[PDB]
C-alpha cells in the first residue's frame, strides 16, 4: 500500500512544480493521510503507522519548505529548484 | 540515469565510501545529507515488518523507498557480506519498469567494478588509502563522462 | 597427416615440448634421446649435398623422403632448422615453414625481451643435456592453432 | 641485377612507413638523455650506445633474414655489397657505397650518402671531440654479423660533423668458424 | 598531400622496446668487443628486463628517467607534426585541453599506428584516453606458468607515453599530472589518464 502511494505520488509528481501544482501534489498527500487515518490502533503491528506518519510528516514538512521560500528547519533545502496553511509564521 | 550518491558498507556496518558525485566543482554540504540518507538506511536494514528478500537465487533489485528528495534502495547480495545501496534523485525519475531493471543491471554493474578492485594484487595491501581513490576512479565514469565518446 | 613439429638451433638441440599436432597420435617428454637422432640424421646428410656443390653456392635440404613417411626440414641461414615429419599426402612445405618463420617466431620469439635467444644456460653444456626454452603462453597456443588445420 | 631491385621490391611490399624526421629526434633525444644523465663523458656514451647496438642488432637479423629469404654469405665480397645495399635499404632508405677496397680483400671501408641518424645535427663545443654518434651502428653490425658465424669488427671512424670531411666506417674480417661437437 | 619521407616501423618499434635496457645499463654503469679500442663485459637484455620488476630493486628513481626522455620527444614534434604534412588542422594556438584529444588523434597514429580510443572527460576537468592492443606489448610474450606474474613484468614498458603526452602539454605549458592503468576488455588493454 505504501508502494501504491508511492505510484501515487509519482502521478502526482510528473507535473508538480513551485506550488502551481506542487500545492496540488502536497494537498493529494495531505487527503493521502488516510494511511494514517484508517487504521490506528494499540497492540497492533510495532508502530508501521508510525513509520508511515514519519514518512508522510517529512512530506508535510516538504510542503511547508516547500511552496513560496520562506523557512525550511532543518537547514535541507530538499526542495530544488522548479495550500493547508499550518505554519503562518517562521517561528 | 544518474546516481545521486554511491554507498558501500561491508558486514561489519563499517561504510567502505559514501562516494558522492560532483561535490567539487559543484554544490557542497548536501554530502551531510547524503551521508545522514546513508546512515537511516543502514539503521533501517529491516524494521516495522517490511521484508525486501524472498529470492535466495540471485540478490535482485530489493525495496525501493522515499524519502526527502531522493528515491534509495537495497541489493544484499548476502555474499561475503557485502551491504552497498544506490540513491537517485526523485526530481528526474520516470518511474518504470525498464528503468526498474535498468537499475538493477547498473548495480549489478557497480558490484562488478567492486568486485575486480577487489582482487587487483598489481598493489597488494591496497586496503586504507588510494584503493578508495581508485575505485572512485573507476566509479567516475561509469555513470558520468560520457560526454565526448562521440 | 602431419606427425611432429621441432625446433633446432646452431647449437645442436631440440626445443619442441610436449608432442602433439599427432606427436600424441589422438589428435586426428620421452623423446628426448630422439632429439639427438634426428639431429644426427640431418647434419650427416647435411654433409653430403654440402660437399656437391654447382654454381658457386650452398645447397639447403629440402626434404629426406624415407619409408613410411617423409621428414621436410628448413635450415636457415642463420642455423635454425625448422623440421616436420609429414606423412606424404601433400608436398615440401617449403612455404608454410617461411610463414612459421616470418610470422610467428621472430614476431612473438626474439621480439618478446622477456624471453631469451635461448643458447645457453649461462655456461658451456649448449652442446647437449640441457633444458629447453620455449614456454609461452601465447607462442605455443597460436602454433597450435595454426597446425590443427593440418592433422 | 635482381639483388639491385630486391629493396624496391621490398619497399613495396613492406608498407611500413615513419618519416625520417620523427626518427632523428628519437635518436637525438636518446643520445641527449645518455649526455644529460651521464657526466658528459663523450667517450663513455659510445661504449653504451654500442650495448645497445649489439643487443638491439642481433635481434634485428633474423626479421632481416625473414623479410630477405637469403643464404649465408661465406666471403666479404659478396655480403659486403648486400650490406651495403638490402640489409640497410629494406630499413634505412639509403645505398651506402663500398670503396677503398682492400686488395688482401680483408679489409674495407663504406662512404654513406646520407644517414637518418644524423641529418638535422649539430653538437656542441664539448661534444666536437671524443665521440662517435652512431656508434648503435657499429653495434647493430657487429652484433649482427656474429649471429651469422663470422666475427667481423666494424668500427665507425669519421662523422660529418666530427672534422666535417665524410662518413667512413673501417671494417675488418676475422675467422669463419662454424659450431661444432654435435657428439657432446 | 605530401608525402615524401619514410623509414619503417619495424627498426622504430625496437628501437622503443629498447630505451628501457638502455636505462637500467645507464643505472648499472667478458664479452671484449671493442678490442681495437677497449673492452665489454656482457648485456643480459632477457634478464636486464628481468631485474626490474623479476628483483624489485629501487627503480623508482629510474622511473623518471623513463619519465624524462618522452617530454624532450614530446615538446619537439608539434612544430615537426606540420613538416610531417599540412593538412590546416595543423595549428596549435586556439584551445588549451581540448586539442590534445586531436593532436593525440595523428601522433598517436604516427608512433603507435591505430586509433582506436573511446576517449571519456569527467566535466572537462580531467581527460583520459585508453586503447585494447597496444602495439608494442601486444607482440610480447609470457613463460606460461601463469599471466599475472607477467603483468608484474611489463610496468616499466607503459612509462614511456607518459612523457609523450606530458611533453606535448609542457609545449603548450603545463604542471598538470597524469597516471596510467592497465585495463581489460572483453572483446577481440590499457588507460592514460591526465588533468
Amino acid at each position: 500500500a505504501f508502494q501504491l502511494i508511492k505510484n501515487f505520488i509519482e502521478s502526482i509528481s510528473i507535473e508538480y512544480r513551485k506550488s502551481v501544482r506542487l500545492l496540488e501534489f502536497k494537498h493529494y498527500f495531505i487527503t493521502s493521510m488516510l494511511s494514517y487515518f484508517e487504521f490506528e490502533n494499540v497492540s497492533n503491528p510495532l508502530l508501521c503507522e508510525i513509520k508511515a506518519e514519519l514518512l508522510m510528516l517529512k512530506r508535510d514538512n516538504w510542503v511547508q519548505g516547500v511552496m513560496a521560500t520562506s523557512g525550511y528547519r532543518l537547514m535541507d533545502k530538499n526542495y530544488p529548484n522548479s495550500k493547508e496553511t499550518f505554519v503562518d509564521e517562521t517561528v | 540515469l544518474r546516481p545521486c550518491f554511491v554507498s558501500l558498507i561491508d558486514e561489519s556496518d563499517k561504510p567502505i565510501l559514501i562516494y558522492v558525485p560532483n561535490e567539487a566543482e559543484n554544490e557542497m554540504n548536501d554530502v551531510l545529507k547524503y551521508n545522514v540518507l546513508s546512515n537511516i538506511s543502514l539503521d533501517y536494514f529491516e524494521s516495522a515488518l517490511v521484508e525486501w528478500h524472498s529470492l535466495d537465487s540471485k540478490p535482485l533489485l530489493k525495496s525501493i523507498f522515499q524519502l526527502e528528495g531522493v528515491s534509495v534502495f537495497a541489493m544484499l547480495i548476502k555474499q561475503t557480506g557485502l551491504k552497498i545501496v544506490i540513491g537517485f534523485e526523485q526530481k528526474s525519475l520516470s518511474g518504470a519498469d525498464d528503468e526498474f531493471e535498468a537499475i538493477n543491471q547498473i548495480f549489478e554493474t557497480v558490484r562488478k567494478i567492486y568486485i575486480r578492485v577487489k582482487c587487483n594484487p598489481l598493489l597488494v595491501s591496497g586496503d586504507e588509502k588510494s584503493i578508495i581513490k581508485s575505485l572512485e576512479r573507476k566509479f567516475d565514469e561509469l555513470f558520468i563522462s560520457t560526454e565526448v565518446e562521440l | 597427416g602431419i606427425y611432429s613439429f621441432w625446433i633446432f638451433d646452431r647449437h645442436c638441440n631440440c626445443i619442441f615440448d610436449r608432442e602433439w599436432t599427432l606427436a600424441s597420435n589422438s589428435a586426428s617428454k620421452q623423446n628426448e634421446e630422439d632429439a639427438k637422432l634426428l639431429y644426427g640424421m640431418i647434419f650427416s646428410l647435411r654433409s653430403i649435398t654440402q660437399k656437391l656443390s654447382k654454381g658457386s653456392v650452398k645447397n639447403d635440404i629440402r626434404s629426406i623422403s624415407t619409408g613410411k613417411y617423409r621428414v621436410h626440414t628448413y635450415c636457415t641461414a642463420s642455423g635454425l632448422w625448422f623440421v616436420l615429419l609429414s606423412d606424404f599426402k601433400q608436398q615440401s612445405y617449403t612455404q608454410v615453414l617461411q610463414y612459421i618463420y616470418s610470422h610467428i617466431y621472430v614476431k612473438y620469439v626474439s621480439n618478446n625481451l622477456l624471453s631469451p635467444y635461448d643458447f645457453a644456460e649461462n655456461e658451456n653444456e649448449m652442446r647437449g643435456q640441457g633444458t629447453r626454452k620455449i614456454t609461452n603462453r601465447n607462442f605455443i597456443s597460436v602454433l597450435e592453432s595454426f597446425l590443427a588445420p593440418m592433422v | 641485377r635482381s639483388l639491385k631491385a630486391m629493396g624496391e621490391e621490398i619497399w613495396k611490399n613492406k608498407t611500413e612507413k615513419i618519416n625520417t624526421e620523427l626518427f632523428t629526434l628519437t635518436y637525438g633525444s636518446i643520445v641527449a638523455q645518455l649526455c644529460q644523465d651521464y657526466e658528459r663523458d663523450f667517450n663513455k656514451v659510445n661504449d653504451h650506445l654500442y650495448s645497445m647496438g649489439y643487443n638491439i642488432g642481433c635481434r634485428l637479423i633474423e626479421d632481416f633474414l625473414a623479410r630477405t629469404a637469403l643464404p649465408r654469405c661465406e666471403n666479404l665480397v659478396k655480403t659486403s655489397e648486400v650490406l651495403s645495399k638490402c640489409a640497410f635499404k629494406i630499413f634505412l632508405n639509403i645505398t651506402p657505397n663500398i670503396t677503398n677496397w682492400s686488395h688482401n680483400k680483408d679489409t674495407f671501408s663504406l662512404i654513406l650518402d646520407e644517414n637518418p641518424l644524423a641529418d638535422f645535427v649539430e653538437l656542441p663545443m664539448d661534444a666536437m671531440k671524443s665521440l662517435w654518434y652512431s656508434n648503435i651502428l657499429c653495434g647493430v653490425l657487429k652484433g649482427s654479423l656474429e649471429m651469422v658465424q663470422l666475427d667481423c669488427d666494424v668500427w665507425f671512424v669519421s662523422d660529418i660533423l666530427r672534422g666535417d670531411s665524410q662518413t667512413e666506417i673501417k671494417v675488418k674480417l676475422n675467422r669463419i668458424l662454424k659450431d661444432e661437437i654435435p657428439i657432446g | 598531400e605530401n608525402s615524401l619521407p619514410k623509414v619503417s616501423q619495424s627498426v622504430y618499434q625496437m628501437l622503443l622496446n629498447e630505451m628501457v635496457p638502455l636505462a637500467m645499463g645507464i643505472e648499472r654503469q667478458r664479452l671484449k668487443i671493442e678490442e681495437h679500442h677497449t673492452v665489454d663485459i656482457i648485456r643480459s637484455h632477457n634478464l636486464i628486463h628481468e631485474l626490474y620488476k623479476a628483483d624489485e630493486e629501487e627503480k623508482e628513481k629510474v622511473l623518471a628517467r623513463l619519465r624524462n626522455i618522452g617530454f624532450q620527444i614530446g615538446l619537439k614534434l608539434s612544430e615537426l607534426l606540420i613538416f610531417s604534412n599540412n593538412p590546416n588542422l595543423k595549428f596549435k594556438e586556439m584551445d588549451l585541453l581540448l586539442i590534445m584529444k586531436f593532436i593525440c588523434r595523428d601522433v598517436w597514429k604516427q608512433i603507435f599506428g591505430k586509433q582506436i580510443d573511446n576517449l571519456k572527460t569527467n566535466h572537462r576537468g580531467t581527460f583520459y584516453l585508453l586503447d585494447y592492443d597496444y602495439r608494442p606489448i601486444q607482440s610480447f610474450s609470457l613463460e606460461e606458468d601463469a599471466k599475472n606474474e607477467e603483468l608484474k613484468m611489463i610496468e616499466p614498458f607503459l612509462e614511456i607515453p607518459v612523457g609523450i603526452i606530458r611533453g606535448v602539454l609542457s609545449s603548450l605549458g603545463y604542471s598538470s599530472e597524469e597516471v596510467i592503468c592497465l585495463a581489460s576488455f572483453i572483446d577481440r588493454g590499457v588507460s592514460f589518464h591526465v588533468q
